[PDB]
């Protein structure tokens, strides 16, 4: 199993060995008394990315099979009538006369479907005749026992019914990523050319290479090797002892990013205004963000919890999310906000946001953020108007607990809680959290001692004059630090400032 | 709001013309533009036959 | 060109000619209601009036056996199922004990 | 210069190492690279170039529409000849066989998404899987990228994607000279002609149809020359001017109608026109200056015909941005909805490749087509734009964009005044003094009707309120029928 | 087969050569665009190109003139719409008031 070169992937060989070959095996004398037909077809499905084609490969070169004949889905389409179909049908000629011409010793043949899906829908257009072609064919008025046709596909559950019955797919197989064990392995198996070879340094502890990269998809780790060779011979132009070392490993980690982990760039890019704690509740929110984080990580029962984040218009509420996600060290997180889904037609938008829901079922550990709300279901109030069916996607979103032990936490913000309410959708939220605006005047002091707006003249003068001025201050921090740029780039502040810091509250 | 606007694809028909092989030229190839001067022979038995009936 | 060699006995060997079987699977595909759907180009049509034309016509034919299999009896065209063209029409559906006990003894 | 070094960093770097670390270590050669661009860009040239300066093998030359071949199946059989000997070279050394470029004008000819199929079979067959040719390298080029069929279009094949771009003003201003060389030398061009105000005038334009307007001008002194005086045969700029109007590019411009929607001057008949302009310079350095202040909004309102485009068009005319554009309702007439919302979508792509920007948004209910019946309108568009003008630009980039309005109720009701940050109203004038003001700058009567006109509106109307649009019109209308005060007052009047 | 004469000439007498003029009414007949489909023959492509070789890589011959014919400009391959061929597109549109009186003169 593991002399060839495909690691972490255990029970899967051992399955499909004793369902598939068990019967291929033996000698025809033998099986033939015991008079059973051999397994015809097989479907292996999984997250892109996971080693599908190296083991589908791998299979025929162990039973000493003919060479391969590879199809992808899409391309099976023509444009004129039927020839779509004799595509399908051309691929089993060889087999059908090697079959009639030698009989029963002739060489198992292979044939390899790329996104089943793509066109084996369910049936009840050129559809329907792809689908009837195919199953008139798998298994037909005529015995034909000497082939086996393998499939590869993401979506089981859109197959059409019948291809999946005791006949036409029987084994159906499933691959998840690798685990830690996954890791090592397939480290010890991507190097080995540098290891014989020797031009890996002693220093270098794969193990904790491994342990370092979570959620990697194993075809990754292969670009993570190439790259560190290729970064130390590039540093290298001397022919002494061209070793590669930890260091270029780290620098290559660093740089690449997975697919299915941490997006960091953008919740670096979302908070990139700084976190100052101008106050006293800032502090106790975060610490509500981290009693909740730990009891997603801790319990058993509670694989799921939603929990809503709410104020008014400006209260700066989306960084304290951000801030609370940076802070946790979990393997998954994604961001969805109005701005990917900008300029997108609606079946789009659906398909957007329902694909990214189900790829976070996958991974062991999850937090997956939400921007806006009002935003995203396009409301207006004229009228009103707004986009019934997203509001449904994610009203059933909500609910859902994750099919297997796998664990999600989901976190929401909004500013307009009274149109929630009136939309009867706020059952779906178990926690609030709530984020008032400033309505005092130390606070301004702290926010510009931290921004350092002026000396301390101007800043004494000016908590003055509000002190006289402005009894009931009332704003969001948006215009606080927008205006005290604004004052700051412009002439003297208590023209500006006072004044537009009046206007605005 | 939405409704039908252009659908179809998997549907086409095509006639098909034909040319001719080359070497076929004009009528006269072997057994055509031969028969000119097979003729003045055949005159030429037809002559020194009549001699010989003669 | 399925029915040539049938023909091509009948008239030479009037009545003594041997059983010709021809086997359609999966019939409904191609024959569906004619008239319903948006053909665009017009082919569906002439298949289904082709076979019509053929299978009892103004030219009799007496050894023919025609066989047809499908899971949706209801999308075949009206016609065809005139006795006469298709006339015995059978039901098979899941089996009792009994049939499993069958099954189980005839497998093994 | 930056692709020329890119390619030679980054694709160009394994065959430099010795052979046998690469064979050993088992990395891969870049195989393919995809030059793209307009027609004309002189894309061949490069292609050849980079052949050349690498020190590579003789490349073979293959026109697209030539790989369809006369004989069925003869074209696949080439596509297998043209290989052999880089195939038989590969076989007699290997890893130290020389590098072999191939190149494909015109790919998109035949490679097409039944001859254009099998080649696309053919070439598939052999550049990956049985293969490990990392000496047959290919450079293909493309006019039409969207052509190209999706089998190709995967990484290891043709991973790396290349820009092609078109005339600077020395790059054309030499071409120009090298174009006239033979004939400045031979004393026929008058001295008048000033090549740099030429190529002044080519702005969109390429070598081949240079040369069309160099014939061109050449032609017309034919003109002047025919109904033995060859003696005095010299091309001047008249025929060189005149020869400009045959020739056309398929290019587009826009700079054009920013000046022109100020056509009617200005006239500065009042102190607050010079406050507002103050305030906008204000705003533009503010911009030019702050680091941190990267997108900055403003909003411009006020009675209909008072005045606001041209006025932020002035604002951007001063202003001296690299990058300005204009987006207004008459751009956008007859399309669909899809096919606003993408034009717009690119408009404001477009804006964010610069380091200092200007955009201008004209008349904003009417692209969200307001009618007050329903009240309708089209949502989409309006979400679009919501969501568009609070995106803050990639880093280091920096935008203004200004948008005018007339219906400011309406625009209180969408609840979209959060997306602002400082408001400008512009109120027109109500003073015969600015009357008088506008009345001598429009030099249409003599001092004495420019008196007895405001001594007669003084007595009739106190309150004057009128946009200036309709001043100018009345003006204009009035020169014609009666130019005395005896039609101008009234018509005022009724405009009152 | 056209061009062999005025070649010939030419070849040997150098710039000296007669102007050669030749004229293809009603081009579009047959040099529709060539990067087209339908996929029968391949003759209409032949025939296309064949112009095209010898009239770029036309090998120093510069005493021809070709003038084409139409009623429809936009049926014909852009790959004839290029410098160095069929430069010049001349649209004749209908006459105005004086022509209209030129025309009866000369009819009349
Ligand atoms: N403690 C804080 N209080 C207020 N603003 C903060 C705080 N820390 C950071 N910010 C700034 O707030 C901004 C991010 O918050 P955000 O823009 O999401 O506010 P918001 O009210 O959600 O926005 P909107 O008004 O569009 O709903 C950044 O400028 C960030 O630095
Ligand atoms: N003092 C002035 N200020 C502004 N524009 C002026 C002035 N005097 C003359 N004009 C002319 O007014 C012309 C029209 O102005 P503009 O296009 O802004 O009209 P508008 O009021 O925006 O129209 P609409 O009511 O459709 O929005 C400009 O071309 C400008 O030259
Ligand atoms: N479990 C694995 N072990 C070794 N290599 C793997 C594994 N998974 C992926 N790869 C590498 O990725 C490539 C195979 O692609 P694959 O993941 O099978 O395609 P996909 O999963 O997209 O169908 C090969 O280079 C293979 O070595």
């Amino acid at each position: 199993f593991e002399d060839l070169g495909v690691g972490g992937l255990d029970k899967e060989f051992t399955k499909i060995f004793r369902r598939a070959f068990a019967s291929r095996i033996f000698p025809p004398s033998v099986i033939e008394k015991l008079g059973i037909s051999h397994v015809k077809g097989l479907l292996l499905y999984g997250p892109p990315g996971t080693g599908k084609t190296l083991i589908a490969r791998k299979i025929g070169t162990m039973l000493n099979a003919k060479e391969p004949k590879i199809v992808n889905g899409p391309e099976i389409l023509s444009k004129y009538v039927g020839s779509s179909e004799e595509n399908i049908r051309n691929l089993f000629k060889d087999a059908e006369a090697e079959y009639r011409a030698k009989g029963e010793e002739s060489s198992l043949h292979i044939i390899i479907f790329d996104e089943l899906d793509s066109v084996f829908k369910q049936r009840g257009g050129v559809g329907d005749n792809v689908v009837n072609q195919l199953l008139a064919k798998m298994d037909g008025v005529d015995q034909l026992n000497n082939i086996l046709v393998i499939g590869m596909t993401n979506r089981k559950d859109l197959i059409d019914s019948a291809l999946l019955r005791p006949g036409r797919f029987e084994v159906q197989v499933e691959i998840h990523l690798p685990d830690e064990k996954g890791r090592l392995q397939i480290f010890d198996i991507q190097t080995k050319k540098m290891r014989e070879n020797n031009m890996m340094s002693d220093d270098v502890n794969l193990a904790e290479l491994a342990a370092l990269t979570k959620n990697f998809s194993g075809a990754e780790i292969e670009g993570l090797v190439k790259s560190a060779s290729s970064f130390a011979i590039n540093k290298t132009v001397d022919i002494a002892k061209l070793k590669v070392t930890r260091e270029d490993f780290l620098n290559a980690l660093n740089d690449v990013t997975p697919a299915f982990g941490i997006s960091e760039e953008d919740l670096k890019t979302c908070v990139e205004g700084g976190m100052m704690l101008y106050s006293e509740r800032v502090n106790s929110i975060l610490k509500n963000g981290a009693r909740y984080v730990r009891q997603v990580r801790e319990s058993d029962k509670s694989r799921l919890v939603s929990l809503l984040i709410h104020g008014p218009a400006g209260s700066g509420k989306t960084a304290l999310a951000a801030e609370i996600a940076l802070k946790s060290g979990f393997p998954f997180i994604r961001l969805i906000s109005p701005n990917e889904l900008s300029g997108m037609s609606e079946s789009a938008k659906i398909a957007y946001i329902d694909n990214t829901f189900r790829d976070a079922y996958k991974s062991p550990l999850n937090i997956l953020v939400i921007d806006s709300l009002e935003t995203l279901v396009d409301w207006v109030p004229i009228g009103p108007r707004f986009s019934n069916n997203i509001l449904q996607m994610l009203k059933v979103a909500l609910k859902r607990k994750p099919p297997q032990d796998r664990r999600l936490l989901i976190m929401t913000t909004t500013s307009a809680y009274s149109v929630l309410q009136q939309m009867d959708i706020l059952s779906c939220f178990d926690n609030e959290i709530a984020v008032p605006n400033m309505t005092n005047l130390d606070e301004l002091n702290n926010v510009m001692i931290e921004s350092n707006f002026l000396d301390d003249a101007g800043r004494v003068k000016v908590i003055n004059e509000l002190s006289r001025s402005c009894p009931n201050f009332n704003v969001g921090i948006k215009k606080t630090l927008t205006n005290i740029e604004t004052a700051r780039h412009d002439e003297d502040p208590v023209n500006e400032l006072v004044e537009l810091m009046t206007q605005s509250a | 709001e939405v409704e039908a606007a252009i659908s179809d694809v998997g549907g086409q028909q095509i006639f098909s013309q034909a040319l001719l092989n080359a070497n076929r030229r004009g009528e006269a190839k072997t057994a055509l533009a031969e028969v000119q001067a097979r003729h003045q022979e055949l005159l030429k038995l037809e002559k020194s036959m009549a001699e010989l009936t003669q | 060109n399925l029915f040539k060699d049938a023909e091509a006995e009948y008239r030479a060997k009037g009545e003594e000619s041997s059983l010709h079987i021809i086997i359609f699977d999966e019939l409904d595909s191609v024959f569906k209601q004619r008239g319903s759907r948006g053909d665009g180009t017009g082919v569906g049509d002439n298949v289904v009036n082709q076979l019509l034309a053929k299978m009892d016509g103004v030219d009799q034919l007496n050894n023919i056996l025609v066989i047809g299999m499908t899971n949706r009896k209801d999308l075949i065209d009206s016609a065809l199922l005139r006795p006469g063209r298709f006339e015995v029409q059978v039901e098979i559906h899941l089996p009792d004990e009994k049939g499993r006990l069958q099954i189980f003894d005839i497998q093994t």
